């Protein structure tokens, strides 16, 4: 009775039945418990063209708690580090079971269109993107096509 | 035909928000949000929609129950 397994199952026929654009995600190994996803740059990002692969491991007590979703392609970028950790509030302090993988994806994509600089994970990027937007898209591009490509 | 699309979405619409298993019978007082059933509804302390404080759960039977 403590099966988030109902509510994954849904979430997971549900997303795939709709899909996010750019995005994609499904089941991986035996665990229930762990998706994979897949996001596709968009086109006006400096990330077009990129392949970014992600995991999703939901807690046992999902959908109480948030999914753990994390980049295992390496990204440049001011909201995700070197260890593929996102600062999305909806991933944290505002997530709530009336959202969904499904919508946290979304919001990913929205923040590879649209960084965050006043939430950096990654402090000189932000800058670097705060400062010289036009160096950032450059470096953007040149780890997009040297990591996820 | 595709009447089955339509309800089947009211069904799965009367499922609990959080379990996916029961259906619905709980709505968040004041705010009057109406996605759960008794027992996940017990355990949250914000509305899982608009955020507003639970300050009480009022059962409530959906007009659209069968048997
Ligand atoms: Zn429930
Ligand atoms: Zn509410």
């Amino acid at each position: 009775g403590a099966m988030a397994l109902k509510r994954i199952q849904k979430e997971l026929s549900d997303l795939q039945r709709d899909p996010p654009a750019h995005c994609s995600a499904g089941p991986v190994g035996d665990d229930l418990f762990h998706w994979q996803a897949t996001i596709m740059g968009p086109p006006d990002s400096a990330y077009q063209g990129g392949v970014f692969f992600l995991t999703v491991h939901f807690p046992t007590d999902y959908p109480f708690k948030p999914p753990k979703i994390a980049f295992t392609t390496k990204i440049y970028h001011p909201n995700i580090n070197s260890n593929g950790s996102i600062c999305l509030d909806i991933l944290r302090s505002q997530w709530s079971p009336a959202l969904t993988v499904s919508k946290v994806l979304l919001s990913i994509c929205s923040l590879l269109c649209d960084p965050n600089p006043d939430d950096p994970l990654v402090p000189d990027i932000a800058q670097i993107y705060k400062s010289d937007k036009e160096k950032y898209n450059r470096h953007a591009r040149e780890w997009t096509q040297k990591y996820a490509m | 035909r595709v009447l089955q699309e339509k309800l089947r979405k009211l069904k799965e619409a009367m499922l609990c928000m959080v379990c996916c298993e029961e259906e619905i019978n709980s709505t968040f007082c004041p705010c009057g949000h109406t996605v759960c059933c008794e027992s996940c509804a017990a355990q949250l302390q914000s509305c899982p929609v608009c955020r507003s404080r639970v300050e009480h759960v009022q059962h409530v039977y959906l007009p659209t129950h069968t048997s």
